[PDB]
RNA sequence: GCCCAUUCGGGUCUUGUAAUUGGAAUGAGUACAAUGUAAAUACCUUAACGAGGAACAAUUGGAGGGCAAGUCUGGUGCCAGC
């Protein structure tokens, strides 16, 4: 998916979606990203719209895939991955509190 | 000196919005005003804005007035008009 | 609507 | 030469010109058209100007860096004091002007002087907008309006924020409190730094009431910064009815007046039962009262609703600090929070009786 | 072990910033000594520039620069313990962090806010010093407070920072075999750039004084808002040379500059190779 | 004079 | 608090300048000494597009209207329109709007309502075609002037939509040590009111002029039919001469009025154009204020560009002097190192600037 | 007035908004889904 | 619940009837509406039949 | 209460409860020692104290709900969706 790797590391864009009018919508929880080994720009999930928060802008995110196991619903398929880290941080330890991201 | 008299000026406005802050609310901040619990009539002076069901009747004007009018010049100017036809 | 969000003017003393 | 007499500013640009051999009008000076015609009747003079990622973005940024030097490699004056001034590591002696007496008396060499410099924007107040957060650690939750002292930048000030909702992204309408555990927005009349950068809050800085919980607040980064903000607070009118048929209903008291409900026609109301509604027009002998119509039959138990918004002001209050102006250094006082002003002046804390919640039990309904 | 390469190759990449910091004469590091009140510091910055500069400094104030390497030289200063202002500057500018930490009572609330504070306004490096090792009889219980601290510590910093364990006390200082490891430690840090830093002109201040003139004082009578000059070495951007650049003071105000001189190195760092004791300097 | 941590910054179990 | 100057000169580079620092200025004298002194109506409707363009910026002229008193604020942009006098064409009101125009929080939709061109004024084709690609290549790359209606002098009545809607953060760091060679050139020749042979005799006085020289030159051809031709007779022609491996441009344009031969306008914009060619290096005489503007607002790195003797002259030193009046830089003029012409190349180091009005 | 003037406000703001959503989502639906495909076309060769 | 919180998917509590306008018993909400008007439905369905 | 089953339904049986309550147990820990050993650590042996939220406070991941005078979206009332 990457090439070679598991995972990737990679550059916050924008959030994508930041205005849409409904939370946790596949839409909202989705992030535009940069990987930084080929330069080419992919757009990513995040967790939820609570964990939106968390990434804001050239952030040095990690993103593995994302393994979708039946057709969603509320889906949009055509995005592959899954941020999993952000600034070196676990971000589901920074959804619940057990880290906090440093700068 | 320079710095006690702003200090003592910061402390006028400390002084004034700390008995602000316990001090009484503004009607208009509290939620569920009824009508006994507002200035009377200070609505009209309000400007407060809200929602409404559907777009009013419409107000004719003479721009509307002629738009249809026109409309209806060009329209029986050409005859493309719809009527009914005999059996 | 043009006057709603608003912070500055022109001080015409003219 | 040449720069010389640019920045000699005490002679005319003309007499710069002179002396080395205006802007309304855009298209420059040129010749008489008949001068041009025999300057450029010829054509030769100007026919020989006729005829890994990452590895990748650090050499476009080291190659700047060496265009940097090797251009900074000029005259001693120029570098080292006027182009660039004064790297890093240049050991220099500062002097500021009007320096309170307070420093100099109070100087105590513990307490370390830093000093740093200000760009242009945070040299600018106004409405700073945040995303804040709670701290994980610090056990009370926070409250709109009331002091905390943010360190946000090179500045520690007090200021009074805000905390706000874009509630589905249609407002920005004001909370009363953050929330527990996640962020929300805030705005304070603070100075405006830039967006994208961190911040720390605090209740309590000094050491008499510095208690045994924690002492940072609350975390955040700044979204955005302007003059102003625009943010509401929802008041709904409640009114009851009193005379109720099918489908219509006539509305007692969430007006005084008839030109109050002249003025409110056509709105939107609702029950407590999510019965939509509009409100149609005020009744003629009973002042405030009203005929609305509904979806179906309301009953004379309910309270009808009409969501309107009130808009609210942050409150443009800031002082610094200012800790080593004071004897002791701990110590600093400033706005209390609202819990401690209660305290003081004992007061007790507003309690609407009819905003607590009960244990509603359901009768059974029948029907005939 | 393809895998492998790909997966490890692929950390080595970050965000490209810009450095901001010159490679000729760059400012000496500025070390932040950070503790709860009642621990370390003062007998650590004492024995560490004791080590450093063999020179007994008893009665330590304000920052201290010392040269400790061929050209690392860096800036020794205390935090008082009990100000959270005092803290918050030094967690702003600090570039390393000496966390003293008392081993025998546990972690504490204002090394746990500092920790907090850094991490928000760009946590820098930090090396934990722990410190009180005089636990009990029980090397069981000193080896079990020892991990428990680590991991603790662990969590707070990235995983793999150095906590780093001071015996007792010996003769007024720490044990020189530690404190000369603690400066094999410092010595090698490999320091990564910030943002507020890199893009904000800063200085930390060692000498102050007021040039204002002492029968104007007698004339106005002590209110006098009295002009100071502040010497000291600067960090970051490259400070304008002209007059009327805005500053603030962190702790006493805004102010505009009036005049520059730059001075001469107190404190240099002299042109494998070992450092002379000679030029082992302090200032 | 002594602000001992507590056990939710101790234990961490956020 | 007020940095100040004197005379009406420059009038909206300063207040331009002072939006992009954040510093307040006053300018005192506006033409004292004359029967009718003070402000005039354009300038005082160019305050007025400030005061539509930012957000709490106070603006305060006096009594006598002899001097005013800008205290700038936040760039906020947003959706306009600007009604311009007659005094001045759309032109004069959208050339200090490009420089302001990237950073803002909302993208410039702005459509300007008045003449389009003047003699002594910027035009559609000359916004465009020159000042655009310099800023294309400072940085931005969504701008875009568009023509919905144009309208010659006297009366006008034609709009002017400018979109800029790349929002950066500061323009990058020229680099521009050569002097760019000449691909092609090219240019529009227009007309609204009269009739179509116009075009094609400016057309053929400025190829005329042009055949002698050994590159392509190619004049597009547009006359105004309808009511998207405005309110007057009116006709003009603008050259341009285009660097195509780098992107650099060099234009010349003018406009006919009541007794003019289009062979003679078209052969002296021709004439004009080349002589544009010779007193310029890498940038116009007129594309120069805003390059070096850009190259003094980039990051805090030196930025380098050349430029010949010949345009040098008392307008690029008053710039000069007046951006290191209001926000302290200077330029340094290295000479180059080979000697069959006299070029300096300009180093800045620009400020360091950002936009913080762009939300994050 | 001001009912008739803030109802056709709303509603052209709420029609911009779906025309927004919905382009943003289907071109991160094609111009991406595009690009998972032929990822997974060339994973089924091996 | 696989990414939500149980402080965040709580109780909300619901509000009584105003003591002030209480002896119309039981301010109804719409579980209780659509129980009237389910019935009301159904009995005019079965009377327009 | 539990089990089966696409459906209607069928099969089975002492099963539950932030209900009260009772005295026993000891282990992590804190620690006398002596032994060990050049000496000290550790193992081994070992008196004293050490449990009720036995708070002396093990995690990680998954499945599903339910709630508001709350908010958003759609449209053929009271609905559907998020
Ligand atoms: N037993 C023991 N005592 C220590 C140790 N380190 C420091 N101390 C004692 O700590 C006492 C308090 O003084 P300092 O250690 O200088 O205090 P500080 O850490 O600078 O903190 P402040 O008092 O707030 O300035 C000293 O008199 C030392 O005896 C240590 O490792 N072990
Ligand atoms: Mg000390």
């Amino acid at each position: 998916p990457f090439g070679g790797s598991s995972h990737a590391k990679g550059i916050v864009l924008e959030k994508l979606g930041i205005e849409s009018k409904q939370p946790n919508s596949a839409i909202r929880k989705c992030v535009r990203v940069q990987l930084i080994k080929n330069g080419k720009k992919v757009t990513a999930f995040v967790p939820n719209d609570g964990c939106l928060n968390f990434v804001d802008e050239n952030d040095e995110v990690l993103l593995a895939g994302f393994g979708r196991k039946g057709k969603a619903k509320g889906d949009i398929p055509g995005v592959r991955f899954k941020v999993v880290k952000v600034s070196g941080v676990s971000l589901l330890a920074l959804w619940k509190e057990k880290k906090e991201k440093p700068r | 000196s320079s710095f006690e008299k702003q200090q003592i000026e910061i402390r006028k406005q400390i002084e004034q919005l700390e008995n602000e802050a316990v001090a009484e609310k503004k009607w208009s901040l509290k939620g569920e005003v009824k009508a006994k619990d507002r200035p009377e009539d200070a609505l009209l002076t309000e400007e407060l804005e809200f929602d409404r069901t559907a777009k009013p009747v419409p107000v004719i004007t003479s721009e509307v007035t002629e738009s249809l009018e026109d409309m209806i010049r060009r329209r029986i100017q050409d005859s493309n008009f719809d009527d009914l036809q005999r059996r | 609507k043009m006057m709603k969000n608003k912070r500055g003017g022109v001080i015409d003393k003219r | 030469n040449i720069g010389k007499l640019i920045y000699m500013d005490n002679i005319s640009p003309e007499e710069c010109i002179r002396r080395w051999r205006d802007l309304e009008k855009f298209v420059p000076y040129f010749d008489t058209f008949e001068k041009l015609a025999k300057k450029w009747k010829s054509v030769d003079a100007i026919k020989e100007r006729f005829l890994t990622w990452y590895e990748l973005q650090k050499a476009k940024i080291s190659k700047q860096l060496e265009i940097n030097n090797i251009e900074y490699q000029e005259m001693t004056p120029e570098q080292r004091q006027r182009i660039e001034g004064f790297k890093a590591g240049s050991y220099v002696r500062i002097v500021f002007e009007k320096v309170p007496m307070e420093f100099v008396k109070n100087f105590n060499p513990k307490f370390p002087i830093v000093m740093g410099g200000l760009l242009p924007t945070e040299i600018k107040f106004g409405i700073v907008k945040a995303r804040l957060r709670r701290h994980r650690w610090h056990k009370k939750i926070l409250k709109t309006n009331d002091p905390l002292v943010l360190s946000l930048g090179w500045r520690r000030f007090q200021t009074l924020p805000i905390y706000t909702t874009t509630d589905s992204r249609t407002r920005t309408r004001m909370l009363k409190y953050t929330p527990e555990h996640t962020y929300c927005n805030a705005a304070f009349y603070g100075p405006l730094c830039s967006p994208n950068t961190p911040f720390c809050g605090v209740q309590i800085v000094a050491n008499s009431d510095t208690g045994n919980g924690f002492r940072i607040a609350a975390t955040g980064i700044v979204e955005e910064i302007d003059v102003n903000i625009e943010i509401v607070k929802k008041l709904k009118l409640v009114g009851f009815p009193y005379k109720i048929f099918k489908n219509t209903a006539f509305i007692k008291d969430m007006f005084s007046s008839a030109m109050e409900v002249a003025r409110f026609e056509g709105a939107q109301i609702k029950t407590v039962s999510g019965i939509r509604g509009e409100i149609k027009r005020a009744l003629s002998k009973p002042e405030g009262h009203y005929r609305a119509a509904f979806e179906d039959k309301i009953l004379m138990s309910d309270i009808v609703i009409l969501r309107s918004w009130y808009p609210v002001r942050v409150k443009k209050f800031y002082n610094p600090v200012t800790s080593l102006l004071l004897k002791e250094k701990t110590e600093w006082k400033g706005l209390r929070l609202t819990g401690q002003i209660r305290a003081a002046m004992n007061l007790e804390t507003p309690s609407n009786p009819d905003s607590a919640y009960h244990k509603i039990e359901r009768v059974e309904r029948h029907f005939n | 072990t393809m895998q492998r390469s790909s997966d490890v190759n692929e950390r080595k990449l970050h965000v490209p910033m810009v450095d901001r910091t010159p490679e000729d004469d760059p400012p000496p590091f500025i070390v932040a000594v950070v503790g709860p009140p009642g621990t370390g510091k003062t007998t650590l910055i004492r024995s560490l520039v004791r080590r450093m500069t063999k020179s007994t400094l008893n009665d330590i104030q304000g920052p201290i620069t010392v040269v400790s390497g061929k050209h690392r030289r860096l800036t020794f200063l205390e935090c008082p313990a009990d100000d959270l202002n005092a803290m918050i500057d030094i967690a702003k500018i600090a570039d390393l962090v000496l966390l003293l930490i008392d081993g025998n009572f546990g972690f504490e609330m204002e090394t746990m806010e500092f920790l907090n504070i850094a991490q928000h306004h760009g946590m820098p490096r930090v090396l934990g010093v722990a410190t009180h090792l005089d636990l009990f009889k029980s090397q069981s219980t000193l080896r079990a407070s020892k991990k428990r601290l680590k991991h603790r510590f662990w969590t707070e910093v990235y995983q793999g920072a150095k906590l780093f364990y001071l015996s007792g006390v010996i003769n007024g200082r720490y044990p020189d075999r530690e404190i000369l490891n603690l400066s094999r430690f410092i010595s090698v840090m490999k320091f990564r750039p910030l943002k507020w830093r890199n893009e904000h002109p800063y200085m930390l201040a060692d000498r102050f004084t007021d040039l204002t003139h002492p029968e104007l004082i007698e004339t106005q009578g002590l209110q006098i808002d009295r002009k100071v000059a502040i010497y000291g070495y600067l960090h970051g951007t490259p400070l304008p040379s002209a007059p009327g650049t805005r500053v603030h003071i962190a702790g006493v105000g805004d102010f505009s500059v009036a005049q520059i001189e730059k001075l001469p190195d107190p404190c240099p760092t002299p042109f494998r190779k070992r450092l002379d004791d000679k030029d082992k300097l302090i200032y | 004079g002594k602000r001992a941590i507590n056990y939710q910054i101790l234990k961490n179990k956020g | 608090k007020y940095t100040t100057f004197q005379g009406s000169q420059n009038f909206r580079l300063r207040i331009v300048l002072a939006t992009l620092s954040g510093k307040p200025i006053k300018i005192e004298k506006i033409r004292s000494g004359d029967l009718n002194p003070g402000l005039k109506d354009y300038e005082v409707s160019f305050l007025r597009l400030i005061e539509s363009v930012t957000n709490g910026s106070v603006i305060e002229i006096s009594y006598t209207g002899t001097t005013v008193i800008y205290r700038p604020g936040i760039i906020v942009g947003g959706a306009s329109t600007h009604i311009c006098p007659s005094s001045k064409p759309v032109g004069y009101f959208v050339e200090p709007m490009l420089y302001l125009a990237p950073f803002s929080k909302k993208k410039f939709s702005i459509l300007f309502k008045g003449i389009t061109a003047s003699h002594n004024d910027a035009g559609i084709e000359a916004i465009k075609w020159g000042l655009m690609p310099v800023m294309e290549k400072f940085g931005v790359r969504e701008c875009a002037l568009h023509t919905l209606k144009r309208g010659s002098p006297p009366l006008g009545g034609g709009e002017v939509h400018l979109v800029v809607d790349s929002l950066i953060a500061q323009p990058i760091t020229m680099h521009e040590i050569d002097r760019p060679i000449i691909s092609s050139i090219t240019g529009v020749a227009y007309s609204t009111r009269v009739s179509p042979s116009l075009v094609n005799r400016m057309i053929d006085g400025a190829k005329k002029v042009l055949k002698n020289l050994q590159c392509e030159v190619n004049i597009t051809a547009d006359v105004w039919r309808g009511e998207n031709s405005g309110k007057s007779p009116g006709w003009g022609i603008t050259l341009v001469a285009q660097s195509k491996q780098k992107g650099w441009s060099y234009f010349a344009e003018d406009i006919g009025d009541a007794g003019s031969i289009p062979e003679e306008l078209g052969e002296k914009v021709a004439c004009q154009l080349l002589e544009e060619i010779s007193k310029s290096a890498a940038v116009g005489r007129n594309q120069l204020p805003l390059a070096i503007v850009y190259m003094v607002i980039g990051k805090e790195d030196i930025g380098r560009l050349r430029i010949n003797k010949e345009q040098i002259d008392e307008r690029f030193i008053i710039l000069l002097r007046d951006i290191k009046k209001i926000f302290n830089t200077e330029v340094f003029l290295k000479p180059v190192d080979e000697a069959d012409n006299e070029d300096m190349i300009a180093t800045i180091k620009g400020i360091g600037f950002t936009n913080t009005s762009k939300k994050i | 007035f001001e009912a008739r003037q803030r109802i056709e406000e709303k509603n052209k703001e709420s029609s911009d908004y779906h025309a927004k959503m919905a382009h943003i989502v289907n071109t991160i639906n094609t111009e991406e889904g595009a690009e998972k495909n032929k990822y997974e076309r060339e994973r089924k060769l091996r | 619940a696989k990414l939500v919180h149980d402080v965040q998917k709580k109780q909300h509590r619901e509000r009584s009837q105003l003591t002030s306008r209480s002896r119309y018993g039981f301010l109804e909400k719409h579980k209780d509406y659509v129980k009237r008007a389910q019935d009301f439905h159904r009995k005019q369905s079965t009377l327009k039949v």
